[PDB]
């Protein structure tokens, strides 16, 4: 107050994030006729979806004949039955419809002989409910899929009159009596604070990949909206589930796509054996994104590493046709030469299992509404929506199937715009906020700007990142996870000892990294505490001590003479985590998985079963 | 130990009448990444956290780390440092742009030019969109190769002398390439009226083929080629 | 906000501020095609000023062209100085003529790659020297 | 759509190829008829050349007028000066011949 120029803006809807989901929501609201604002710390193009390489999943069936219901089955099979089947229904239903939308927007999709969109093999896909074979349903723009996606989404976004607050760091949500009223954001350009108030708020800030030392994600993937929800007292779903992508360059930790394995890429250990025969003989090296990476990490265990350090594994493209690599995978051909210093068509690529996607996030239904947990039941948080990687409608569940998140972006981003347009009309009076609101966020900014401590922003970041990379790895034991807990918890108390250098208003990257650090910590405590409490092997989260699947029934034997286990005895439930901001204490309760689909007659519910792909 | 010297452009707007000046930084390359951005991150995270620069993907596809390295506009995460310690690496912001702070240029004009060319697919029958995928042949898809990859890093236009002298009225190679990108696209019908917008001496014709645009591209694209290809379409299009 | 409304607020902010411009030619590394394009303007400005000083002198100065050469002949002819003055006339001419073809080749679209610029760039530079020496003595 | 700046680019290039085909033609066939065509094409190309130098560097409204009006004055006085030189004197073709033979 009085120290910072407070400028209040009046809008119908606010969308925080300018990724794939953020954009689709933003102009999708202005399409319905809403006065929409969009808050983003980066420039729209310079988000992350740009880094997307594999492709967008759609059951169009341009290669072979395809049904969208088979795409539903593999998503829920890949989710290890923690995936909410009602949200998976809606996403796989809109799958072909929403991609044809993007092609008509201007996306330069690769083509075949018939002139239709090029679909290609990807990990986890199958025809005829996992009986037919390998399905080709990954629509791609030749290794630069998300790049051209975001540009065409941004291209279309200039058709409508949307107020884009470009390079504005949102700190917290404007919240009053459980009702959402907008966001309080800092302008990066001059340092002035803006209290942007609106009737509806859509959160699409993306994931928190930078919680670990080695990640494929960007420097600006810090899970800010996930921590924004955290501070507001609202829960966060399935945060312990962290996607370890099998194929990531040994050097900087960059991503070479799973589409490499789809075209004909092979994974080879030091001795020469194609190790993806000892583990997954059914679906070769094109198995689930968790099973492949977990097989790689177990190959290092024996001492069969492929380098001078004996730590990484090789991905070979030595046998692939010369022009097939240049046409289908031109982006990886250049990034492997730039970073790893490796010719793709002559040598194998040094790859290692690294952090990729964040399965969890803000609790959400299929409509896009943010859910809270009241009396063991689900309650809609008014005026608050979430979509994309930042959200967790659990359309991915325990394990995300490859190339599904771009669908998750466009489908659920579109859903949020429709859920608002059908909720109210553009012109419904904006709920006024008290003049003292955002006080705890402005004071946090002022306290963090002048912060004189013992350890600096970078020292605490490396302390968190290396600890998460050592403790909450691919394999995790109740011994190391418990040790990692009070190791992370202590670092939250270290936030009082923060050393800042810059005291300027205009572009303080030293301050906003620290703002990112506070946000990264909240998405680090819930990741480690949720993992230590969960005692089973499901999807990405595989326990050494608890190597079994703990469901309501033992689904190996027929379901008849079996007593149903009570809710607090099986781990087939969503891990909802809260945290008191002052002490850093993490308390956690649970939400039941959604099994019933949107329509049983149109799409049948898939019962849990053993999954070794 | 292998200590490398870095000369970096610095201007702090919160310093009351501060003039822009260079600053030297001492960095050991043994415990440092191969790229310039890794070195910029290192001094940010160790030596001086007052250095303010744009970063994101460290992959060379977002275009945030755009700057002038040793007299050439490239991406910092793509360009690797010269191991020759006898030379000092000079790091400047994108040439002839209003500096906000230390290597951060104001690109509000650059983006607005990209907004003026309308980088979206336009049809005459927009009533039938969003239900049936538009057909495009493999060769018609090849017409977009080496054009759609543009990251909009702005290394392009900022290397052009015409964009220095007339950045206000001249669009620049980055923007002009995208305008061309939406001309040869077989799905776009508004080809003639896209060429109609450039019918003034400044929008397009301020290019004199200096060729500093192509010579500097981080993605290995050829923007100038497209500009001279527009000029051909401009003189030949009927009505 | 519209397309050209962002441009207005860009100029109404930056021009009325203490924001300094990043250095341009002060720091940018000299490349051959760049420096060759500067010379093509330089030879253009020099030649146009040459022709302008030729036509204006025909209207302002008394006497015919023959008598204007009789004062050049009066000042005892330079041994190799006559070759030097003749050299510094075809040298700016032939450079501009040869590079003028190269600029015209670029208008058709052919030869716009980076390797071809340094290739045809040297060719123009060499054909300048070969038609400056081998033209002044004709 | 009315293309005016497009013709100015094309019309300049047609003058360029005409001037390129005049220099060897003036050497091989030096006459009075070659003198007027060369003078016209030489002063046209030069005018459109400086016209580009003006539009690239001359910033302003009042300055843009004066630089274009001032250039037009020089261009018209150069073409008239050469046409006077072609008519009531040796001409351009003979002038170079007498300058070289010295
Ligand atoms: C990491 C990654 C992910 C990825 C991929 C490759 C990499 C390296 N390739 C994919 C692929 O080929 N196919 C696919 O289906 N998915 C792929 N992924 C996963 C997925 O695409 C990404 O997770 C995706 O980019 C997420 O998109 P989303 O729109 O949800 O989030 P974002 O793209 O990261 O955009 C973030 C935006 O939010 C704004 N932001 C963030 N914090 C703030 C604050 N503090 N204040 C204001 N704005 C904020 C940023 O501005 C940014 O624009
Ligand atoms: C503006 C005007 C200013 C002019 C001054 C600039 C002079 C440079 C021009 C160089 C051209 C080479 C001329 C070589 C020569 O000696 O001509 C041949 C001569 C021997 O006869 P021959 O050829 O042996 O006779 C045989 C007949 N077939 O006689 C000729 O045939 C005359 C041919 C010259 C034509 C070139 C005129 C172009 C002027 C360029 C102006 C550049 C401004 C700087
Ligand atoms: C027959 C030989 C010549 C050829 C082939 C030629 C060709 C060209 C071309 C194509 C250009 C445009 C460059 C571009 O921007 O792409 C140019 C520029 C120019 N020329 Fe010539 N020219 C010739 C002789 C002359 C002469 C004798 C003069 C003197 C009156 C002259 C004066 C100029 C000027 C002032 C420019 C402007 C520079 C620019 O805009 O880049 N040229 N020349
Ligand atoms: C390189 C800079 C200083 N010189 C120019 O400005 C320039 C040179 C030749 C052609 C067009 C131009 I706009
Ligand atoms: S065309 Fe190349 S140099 Fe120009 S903005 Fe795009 S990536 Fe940068
Ligand atoms: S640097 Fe230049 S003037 Fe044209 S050829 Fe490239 S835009
Ligand atoms: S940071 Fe993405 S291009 Fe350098």
């Amino acid at each position: 107050s009085t120290q910072y120029p407070v400028v209040d803006h009046e809008f119908d809807a606010v969308v925080v994030g300018a990724g794939g989901a953020g954009l689709r929501a933003a102009f999708g609201l202005s399409e319905a006729g809403f006065n929409t604002a969009c808050v983003t710390k980066l420039f729209p193009t310079r988000s992350h979806t740009v880094a997307a390489q594999g492709g967008i999943n759609a059951a169009l069936g341009n290669m072979e004949e395809d049904n969208w219901r088979w795409h539903f089955y593999d998503t829920v099979k890949g989710s290890d039955w923690l995936g909410d089947q009602d949200a998976i229904h809606y996403m796989t239903e809109q799958a072909p419809a929403s991609v044809v939308e993007l092609e008509n927007y201007g996306m330069p999709f690769s083509r075949t002989e018939d002139g239709k969109i090029y679909q290609r093999a990807f990990g986890g896909q199958s025809l005829k409910f996992g009986k037919g074979g390998q399905a080709h349903r990954c629509c791609c723009v030749a290794d630069r899929t998300g790049h051209s996606l975001l540009h065409t989404l941004y291209g279309r976004s200039l058709r409508y009159d949307t107020s884009y607050f470009v390079e504005y760091f949102a700190l917290d949500l404007l919240m009053e009596n459980g009702e959402c009223r907008g966001v309080i954001a800092l302008c990066i350009e001059d340092g002035s604070i803006h209290r942007i108030r609106a009737r509806n708020t859509v959160v699409a800030t993306g994931g928190y990949g930078r919680t670990y030392f080695s990640c494929t994600s960007a420097h600006t993937s810090t899970g800010d909206g996930t921590a924004m929800v955290t501070r507001a007292g609202l829960p966060c779903q399935d945060l312990e589930f962290v996607q370890f992508h099998p194929t990531g360059i040994y050097g900087a930790g960059c991503l070479i796509t799973e589409g490499c394995r789809g075209e004909g890429g092979i994974l080879i250990n030091s001795q020469g054996e194609r190790f993806m025969e000892r583990y997954a003989p059914v679906a070769k090296d094109l198995a689930s994104r968790d099973v492949v990476s977990r097989s790689m990490t177990l190959e290092i265990r024996e001492g069969r590493g492929c380098g001078p350090e004996k730590d990484h594994v090789y991905l070979q493209l030595h046998h692939l046709p010369p022009e097939q690599l240049a046409v289908r995978l031109p982006g990886i051909s250049e990034t492997a030469m730039i970073f790893a210093g490796v010719d793709v068509t002559k040598e194998p690529i040094p790859v290692l299992p690294t952090v990729h996607y964040n399965m969890g996030g803000i609790p959400t239904n299929y409509k896009g509404q943010v859910l809270r947990h009241v009396n063991g039941q689900d309650q809609v948080v008014p005026g608050l929506y979430a979509c994309g990687e930042a959200a967790c409608a659990s359309v991915h569940g325990a394990n995300r199937l490859g190339a599904n998140s771009l669908l998750d972006l466009v489908v659920f981003g579109r859903a949020c715009a429709l859920s608002i347009a059908e909720s109210c009309r553009p012109g419904d009076k904006v709920p006024s906020i008290k003049p003292n609101a955002g006080e705890e966020s402005v004071m946090n900014l002022d306290k963090l700007r002048f912060a004189n401590g013992t350890i600096r922003t970078s020292e605490l970041r490396l302390s968190m990142q290396k600890s998460m990379q050592s403790h909450a790895a691919v394999f995790r034991v109740g011994s190391v996870l418990q040790e990692g807990c009070e190791k992370i918890l202590r670092l939250y108390g270290d936030l009082q000892h923060l050393k800042t250098f810059d005291r300027g208003m205009v572009w303080n990257t030293d301050l906003v990294e620290t703002l990112e650090l506070q946000n990264l910590m909240l998405c680090a405590l819930q990741t480690i505490y949720g993992a230590e409490a969960r005692k089973e092997s499901r999807g990405a989260h595989a326990r050494e001590d608890f190597k079994e699947r703990v469901d309501e029934y033992d689904y190996s034997k027929p379901i008849q003479g079996q007593q149903k286990k009570p809710f607090q005895e099986h781990w087939r439930k969503h891990t909802l985590s809260y945290v008191d901001v002052k002490t850093g204490k993490v308390s956690l309760e649970y939400r039941p998985v959604i099994d019933k689909t949107l329509n049983e007659a149109d799409c049948a519910t898939v019962p849990p079963a053993i999954r070794s792909y | 130990p292998r200590i490398k010297k870095f000369a970096i452009y610095r201007w702090d707007p919160d310093k009351t009448g501060d003039k822009p000046h260079m600053q030297t930084y001492e960095i050991d390359l043994n415990n440092c990444g191969p790229m310039v951005l890794d070195a910029l991150i290192k001094i940010k995270n160790e030596i001086d956290s007052t250095l303010t620069f744009r970063r994101s993907c460290r992959e060379g596809i977002c275009g945030s780390c755009a700057m002038n390295i040793n007299g050439g506009n490239t991406l910092a995460c793509t360009r690797r440092i010269d191991t020759n310690l006898d030379k000092v690496s000079k790091i400047y912001p994108l040439p002839h742009m209003y500096v906000i702070k230390d290597l951060v240029p104001d690109l509000s004009n650059f983006y607005a030019q990209y907004k003026s060319i309308e980088p979206y697919l336009k049809k005459k029958d927009e009533s039938q969109e969003g239900k049936q995928q538009y057909l495009q042949s493999i060769e018609e898809r090849e017409k977009l190769d080496g054009l759609y990859e543009c990251i909009l890093c702005a290394c392009c236009s900022t290397s052009c002398p015409s964009y220095w002298w007339n950045g206000d009225k001249y669009l620049g190679p980055a923007v002009l390439m995208q305008a061309y990108r939406w001309m040869i696209d077989s799905r776009d019908d508004f080809t003639e009226e896209r060429l109609a917008k450039l019918q003034d001496p400044f929008s397009l014709y301020r290019c004199h083929t200096i060729m500093n645009c192509t010579g500097t591209c981080p993605k290995g694209l050829n923007p100038g080629k497209a500009i001279a290809e527009i000029k051909k379409m401009m003189a030949t299009y009927k009505e | 906000t519209t397309a050209k409304e962002e441009m207005e607020r860009f100029w109404n902010k930056n021009l009325g501020s203490n924001r300094p411009l990043s250095p341009h030619i002060t720091i940018y590394r000299w490349s051959l095609p760049m420096a060759m394009s500067i010379c093509h303007r330089g030879t253009g400005i020099a030649l146009s000023a040459g022709v302008s000083l030729f036509g204006l002198s025909a209207l302002l100065l008394p006497g015919n062209f023959e008598s204007h050469l009789e004062l050049v002949k009066s000042l005892c002819l330079g041994p190799t100085l006559i070759y030097t003055a003749k050299f510094g006339i075809v040298f700016p001419l032939m450079y501009h003529t040869w590079n003028g073809i190269r600029h015209l080749i670029w208008d058709l679209g052919k030869g716009l790659t980076i390797p071809q610029l340094t290739q045809s760039g040297v060719v123009v530079l060499i054909l300048t020297v070969l038609s400056s020496v081998g033209l002044a003595a004709m | 759509s009315s293309k005016a700046a497009s013709l100015h680019w094309t019309g300049e290039r047609v003058v360029s190829v005409l001037l390129l085909g005049l220099l060897p033609a003036a050497y091989l066939n030096p006459c009075s008829a070659m003198d007027y065509s060369l003078a016209a094409a030489l002063t046209l190309h030069g005018h459109w050349g400086i016209g580009q130098v003006v539009t690239d560097y001359v910033r302003g409204d009042a300055l843009q007028k004066a630089a274009k009006a001032g250039l037009l004055a020089l261009s018209a006085f150069t073409f008239a000066g050469l046409c006077y030189f072609n008519y009531h004197d040796v001409g351009i073709c003979k002038a170079v011949a007498m300058l070289w033979k010295l």
